[PDB]
């Protein structure tokens, strides 16, 4: 029932998030009609490159004139977001069986729009076209037509020459904070009328690295999961994580010293088929917050509650130089995990380590 | 290519196979560089491709005798790594492998070589296999690597894995002392710094080389007991740095090889100069020293330009650091 | 061969013009001068085609040898210009030239320019040749002692009054590149035409015109106070210079400076500087590192460049400059243990 | 072939893709379907599993069921891939390129057999420009008694706008233990020979991937005799099979250098695998710093060297073990570095030899 | 973009260039003309408005001058670029290689319109060995009616035959404080809102080169919609100074937890580049464990912290600063292993805390 990864896919500029002044910048340009010939976004993968470069062909061949705020029924805007449009041209420079549709195409530029006022060329990464096609452009962007304009899109602005970077209005797109996604998350399921367990939430959030397209993909197999409802459950499900439980439920037994408990919990745990690196990645995230609250009785969330009577013992219980060794500890122990032979082995052997290591309990020897 | 000797006991058996019809037609050969990998394909190969064999061997008037001593064949690929780069890629074997799909065109055998398998991207690798999961009717393939383990397990397990081990010491030495007269120990030292391959061996004497050795160990057979090393600087700055360094190196562990007593020294050329090394260096000094010196290297090896002199007169003056007393030493990392 | 100073050339040119003209020295417009000097008298012959190539072992050597070889129909003659290596003469160009030493006509001027030749290279086949029908025409930058002269004679010959104080500080700063010397003197005779050059004139111009070389920061390093040192550093960024140039220039310093410390009861710090050479006037100033450096913060400023030239070419591009900067203080006080 | 032959037929018989069966399952029971799936992952973790047995409950005649009665037509026909109305698409065929865009432009808007056409396309990132669009505008308006599954192993190479459409279901790579399980239950279901080891080499083999761990089997048993043995297995992968890798740690830890270094070098000779010895060693400094947290810990191969293991692990102290441990670690990872991946692996015992507990000391 | 529209069109119009201008205007008051010239600097320097200008006072309709009328059509055409006498070559182009190679083999020695025939060759340092001694056999033989205007970023790659025949200006980059003060009017006669910290923030990023400044100021204004202030204009330009990344490093020795923490979210807050946030403590640390040695180790900008930074360098002994140092380093080396960046930030400082000298914290 219709995924929100298709859902709230940006329409307006309006819709895009937080990217307020790489944004501003373009409601400028349209508005004043400042229409250059190359248009340069830079970003890691995730960011709304792609996205934000439809919004831009979406307000250039627009009917309503050349516009920062399309109308979503003209004929244009309709299938711009469709990614079927006669003046559309989306080359995939990174794309294999494409390269002789990119080559090609980048030799055959047509100096006349079809259906629309300009011919708009979207091109994703383009530091990744060949050398023949690549000079194409090179000398098509030096003497550029009227009507022929550019949407280049990289994961990596270096590998581009400054030939054409200077040649170019470039944009940068910086990932998004966590919180900024989770508040978007937050903001989508109270819109969409779906229960949810905030700790699931922060969860998809993170999940998705400051990818608010993904943030969403995932938000909906967590939706699909939990039937319905976005449960730490569910979510943690999908992640293969630890449920923030069942993390401190080892930390507990870890400082504890008891082997057993923590072997115990991991085979529990593997049974729900874990991503080993997080079972550490969750563990020391707690230990984090533990040894916080030591400094600040303040420092403890909202959600923390449903374990927090045990986040306060552990904490006012364990010495702050101990704590800060098990979270090395284990840290370190995520450093190796690609070298050992295998990522439970290497899981195990780390919290053996904490255990033969101990300060107040260690392994002890005949 | 160069057959030398050593390489008939396993020629033979190979061939007995495909004269008795036991052949795989996966022949993946572990074998170290210049120890006759090279060869012994070319040798096996020309005895599938022969028209009109003698017995063990071709006849040489035959086409396929004539077109392969020609050089130019109908079914002999030759799949090495994109000339420039250094590795292989997915493409040039896609094209090799629809082009044994078609019959042979001498009507035969067709034959493949390798030079190092342990050179194909995943992706070359792959496309590879499903050639081997089906193979194309009396054809053969040969691949040759010198560590068979950085292969891929589920390829690795479609062939016949062939262990061209080298021959005995004394053997090698003798086959040495005939190529190039030099005192016996320099013949088994250039035969031990080279895993044992004597056609490696060879080529080490086969220049300044061999010499160019002898100039920087004398000059360690000072630096250690006076304790400069930066003199060191002389002997190994220079375009063969990483292959010098890499020398350095095997003393400095035949070093701490003596300090645990093991039986085995690679440089037996110098014994003088280990022992004495493993004196003004404790283990843990040789250690770091082989520390440095085994990473220094590699950074000339990949690190595109860098400065060779500041490099390795780096390099030197810290070991000099690390043997000052008090001073802490390198541990590996991470 | 009559070897003669640039100023005695226009005299022998009168007098005849020779089979070629060997221009030996370092002297950017020396050479010219004495090269237009010829020029000057050989068009005014017959000589209209000039041509000029280069000697690198890479050259395209059939066109030069045959281009030569060959007699005109109309007696069109022609001046050729052979561009030395910066090395000059190596082993495989001893015949090279010793080839085109016997072919040589009165229609075809030779006119070879590098900088002077080694006792060696001056044995070299081919010059033993020219040893009869040449002439060489010494051009090397005047020394320490007529390097001011100099300034003072050519100023003159600018119509120019260059006050002796305003003559030495521009000798003490471009203190050898005369090819600045003699460009900041047209641009002088710019500033002030019928003016004069006090010393609180030029002093000023040459102050605010403010150029430093990397060369300059060097210097300072040298012991000197790290203020200077520091501002010439990110003034030498405002002159959009490359890091990559200032790392191996300060190395051939450091390095230097290395084996001179190491080498006390060696040698007296005397006769190791003509050793190396580089002992200019350098030496105080090197000294003067050499006694407050200690054999262990010179390894530290080594570790340094290191990490500095490594981290430049392995993260292509993570700002350089950074690590430089602390380099350059690590070089001016006491150091510590990371 | 055993991988064709235990080709998941019911959910309950795919290995742990829990998060996903959840899913696909909980949205089937309750008639809730998506018009389009995309399953991204690796090498033979299940995609074309999956997928197939979504369609296999999708179209049971029994009813929209996430349990196939599996014994009805439709579903019989689906499993021999027999179902006119199981459209099989290799968008990385080279030879059908043709039949590919015709039947997709010949859509079949009418389902023949089954109350669902479903197309089942694998490696969907590898399609012609022409055919995203084709699909892509079928996407956007979604034919009912339709549905689109998505099968791929590298996702990202597709158009965010086909991306977006679908309900996103990765498949994460199988831990060990659980490749090796099942081998375990497959052989004796097959009632086939096989021992311990043999199983636990095969799985490490086949890198988090169940299809090679199968079909690794099938050249295992093909390799020796019908006999899944160790012998017969390292006989493919060439592996030692040899105590020498616990025989060297033992050295080791008596700090017998001597040994070490002479067992290396006979181990030279034999042409062994380096980092694969490593990666041994390792393997033992855990079986055994756990059997010192449980002695339990040892387990179904080593009962063969059980004795020795246990000797280490009284011995030895727990404390002293990591360090061992975590030095070799660290050598495995400069195993690059050095000019020799054997100088590596000796100049990495040599390392754990001195750093124990009153091991080599100096001297001029 | 202000760039043009502000380009100098006045002698009284180039930012700090005097010792080029006085030298080029009175070379231009005493009918002393050159024949060829050639300027040397930085990226947005006035290179090529300097040679403009210049080209400008000696095809003035008015005579040749100092100081062009600027109403003529020979100064007007010149200011368009569309001036018969005003020949424009790239070497740097790409595309006009040919038209760069043939209007040089091709010199018009007649002037069209005004008294000269004026060439501009940007970045002359570009050009083909042909062109080089095209250019050169034309100086070597200076054609009356024909000058040439060279300007390059690199007067050290080209030969010294022509270097040799010209006259070099050396431009200077610009001072912070001669562009804040160049912004401040600019924006002032434009009647737009500022702040004098935006000023500053903007002048400092411009790394010398105005042109960039201002190609930044506009940016500033897209962006801030009209206004000039900090916060649009450190939105583009990170918080470039914050003495905060020192306020964390005594906030730390202070043990004031409370302070440093609510620092780093104070950091987060605006958003930094975590990591960064440790070098730069560390290297300030590194300084402060300096200056203790020889206080003059307080190089250029140390001016605003001077105090704060002293005040460290006395009141921490020696020791407590390498604990600190060391502790601080080691929480960068391991943070991309931290369950997350900032965390691994807040973390590492919390080890500080409680391995602190003085002050550490407790337990019960
Ligand atoms: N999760 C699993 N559970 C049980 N058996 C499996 C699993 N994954 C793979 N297998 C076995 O491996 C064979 C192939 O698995 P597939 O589902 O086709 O894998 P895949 O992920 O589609 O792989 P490709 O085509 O290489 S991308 C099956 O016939 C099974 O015997
Ligand atoms: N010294 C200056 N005084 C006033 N405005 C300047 C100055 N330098 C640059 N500008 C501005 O920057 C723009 C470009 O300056 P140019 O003179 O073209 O610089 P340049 O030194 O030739 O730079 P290149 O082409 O990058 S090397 C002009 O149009 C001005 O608005
Ligand atoms: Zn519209
Ligand atoms: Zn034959
Ligand atoms: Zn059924
Ligand atoms: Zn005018």
């Amino acid at each position: 029932y219709q995924v929100l990864a298709r859902k709230w896919r940006p329409q307006t500029f309006a819709d895009v998030v937080g990217q307020e002044h790489v944004l501003t910048a373009l409601a400028n340009g349209l508005s004043l009609g400042r229409i250059h010939h190359a248009y340069l976004f830079s970003g890691t993968r995730g960011v709304g490159k792609t996205s934000i470069a439809r919004l831009l062909a979406k307000g250039l061949n627009c009917e309503t004139g050349i516009t920062a705020t399309p109308c979503g029924v003209c004929d244009n805007c309709r299938e711009i977001e469709q990614g079927r449009f006669v003046d559309l041209i989306e080359i995939d420079a990174a794309s294999r069986t494409k390269v002789e549709d990119t080559r090609d195409l980048l030799d055959n530029v047509q100096y006349a729009p079809a259906r629309g006022r300009f011919k708009v060329y979207l091109i994703d990464e383009v530091h990744m076209l060949s050398r023949h096609s690549f000079n194409a452009l090179l000398k098509t962007l030096e003497e550029p037509p009227e009507h022929v304009k550019f949407l280049l899109a990289t994961t990596d602005p270096q590998k581009l020459p400054v030939t054409i970077l200077s040649r170019c209005l470039q944009f940068h797109l910086k990932a998004l904070d966590v919180e900024q996604i989770r508040h978007q998350l937050e903001h989508i399921l109270n819109e969409e009328h779906i229960a949810h367990e905030p700790r699931a939430l922060q969860l998809l959030a993170r999940a998705a690295e400051g990818s608010l397209r993904d943030a969403l993909s995932l938000t909906d197999q967590a939706i699909a999961s939990g039937d319905g409802q976005v449960s730490t459950q569910a979510v943690s499900a999908m992640l293969g994580t630890l449920d923030d439980d069942q993390a401190l439920s080892l930390v507990e037994a870890m400082v504890e010293a008891n082997g057993e408990r923590v072997m115990a919990l991991i085979n529990e745990a593997a049974a729900r088929g874990i991503e080993w690196e997080a079972l550490l990645v969750e563990m020391l995230g707690l230990l984090h917050r533990i040894a916080m609250v030591q400094l600040s009785p303040a420092a403890l969330g909202n959600d923390m509650a449903a374990i927090e009577l045990r986040m306060r013992e552990l904490a006012r219980t364990i010495p702050p130089t101990d704590i800060q060794l098990y979270y090395q500890t284990l840290l370190i122990g995520r450093k190796e995990l690609p070298y050992a032979p295998d990522r439970r082995m290497g899981v195990e052997m780390t919290l053996l380590r904490a255990l033969a290591f101990h300060p107040r309990m260690p392994l002890p020897e005949p | 290519m160069r057959w030398y000797p050593w390489l008939r006991p396993d020629f033979e058996k190979l061939v007995a196979s495909y004269q008795a019809g036991r052949g795989h037609h996966a022949l993946l050969i572990q074998a170290l560089p210049g120890m006759g990998d090279d060869a012994l394909i070319y040798a096996l190969s020309r005895y599938l491709l022969c028209q009109q064999p003698q017995g063990h061997k071709s006849c040489g008037h035959c086409r396929g005798c004539q077109l392969m001593q020609a050089g130019t064949h109908p079914d002999y690929y030759t799949l090495a790594p994109e000339k420039g780069k250094n590795t292989l890629g997915v493409d040039a074997v896609r094209e090799v492998t629809e082009k044994l799909n078609e019959h042979a065109r001498l009507g035969g055998a067709k034959v493949v070589w390798v030079t190092d398998a342990a050179l194909l991207t995943d992706a070359a690798a792959n496309a590879l296999l499903k050639t081997l999961e089906e193979p194309p009717a009396e054809t053969w393939f040969f691949l040759a690597t010198r560590e068979p383990e950085r292969l891929l397990a589920t390829l690795r397990s479609r062939c016949r894995l062939h262990y061209l081990a080298p021959p005995p010491e004394q053997y090698a030495v003798t086959w040495l002392s005939r190529e190039v007269t030099m005192s016996q120990d320099a013949l088994l030292a250039a035969l031990r710094l080279s895993a044992g391959s004597p056609g490696a061996a060879l080529a080490l004497f086969q220049g300044d080389n061999w010499q160019a050795r002898e100039t920087l160990c004398q000059a360690l057979a000072y630096s250690v007991p006076s304790g400069d090393w930066y003199s060191l600087l002389a002997a190994l700055n220079h375009e063969q740095a990483p292959a010098r360094l890499h020398w350095l190196a095997t003393l400095l562990m035949d070093a701490l090889k003596r300090h645990h007593g093991a039986a085995q020294v690679t440089n037996v050329d110098v014994p003088g100069l280990v022992a004495e090394l493993a004196n003004h260096l404790s283990p843990s000094r040789l250690q770091a020293i082989l520390g440095d010196v085994c990473h220094i290297r590699e950074q000339l090896m990949s690190v595109t330009g860098i400065n060779r002199e500041l490099l390795i007169t780096d390099l030197l003056l810290r070991i000099e650091h690390y043997l000052q007393p008090g001073v802490v030493l390198p541990v590996p990392h991470l | 061969m009559i070897r003669l100073y640039p100023e005695q050339l226009r005299a022998q040119l009168n007098e005849g013009l020779r089979a070629a003209y060997l221009l030996l020295g370092n002297d950017p417009l020396l050479l010219q001068e004495s090269q237009d000097a010829v020029r000057q008298v050989a068009a005014a012959q017959g000589f209209e085609e000039h041509h000029t190539f280069s000697i690198d072992p890479n050259t395209d050597w059939n066109a030069i040898f045959s281009l030569c070889q060959a007699m005109s129909l109309f007696a069109s003659r022609q001046t050729l210009l052979l561009l030395l290596p910066e090395n000059g003469p190596n082993a495989a160009i001893n015949e090279q030239l010793l080839t085109l030493t016997g072919l040589l006509h009165d229609d075809l001027l030779l006119i070879v320019r590098g900088n002077k030749l080694s006792k060696a290279q001056e044995n070299a086949a081919w010059f033993t040749a020219l040893a009869n029908r040449s002439v060489q025409v010494t051009c090397q930058t005047p020394e320490q002692a007529q390097l001011p002269r100099w300034v003072a004679a050519r100023a003159k010959q600018l119509n120019l009054e260059l006050d002796d104080a305003a003559n030495q500080v521009l000798c003490y700063c471009y203190e050898g590149n005369l090819l600045a010397l003699a460009q900041a003197l047209e641009r002088l005779s710019l500033l002030w035409p019928d003016g004069k050059l006090t010393l609180p004139r030029v002093e000023q111009a040459v102050n605010d015109a403010a150029h430093f070389t990397p060369f300059h920061w060097v210097d300072a390093l040298l012991m000197g106070k790290s203020k200077r040192a520091l501002h010439i550093l990110q003034q030498l960024r405002l002159e959009g210079s490359e890091p990559v140039i200032l790392l191996r220039t300060l190395q051939r310093e450091l390095l230097l400076l290395v084996n001179l410390k190491r080498q006390s009861a060696h040698t007296p710090l005397r006769a190791l500087f003509d050793k190396h050479r580089v002992w200019q006037n350098r030496r105080g100033m090197m000294g003067e590192a050499l006694n407050r450096l200690s054999q262990t913060q010179l390894r530290q400023a080594v570790q340094l460049l290191t990490r500095t030239e490594l981290t430049l070419k392995q993260d292509y591009g993570q700002s350089v400059w950074a690590e430089l900067e602390g380099l350059s203080l690590l070089l001016c006080h006491k150091p510590l243990a990371d």
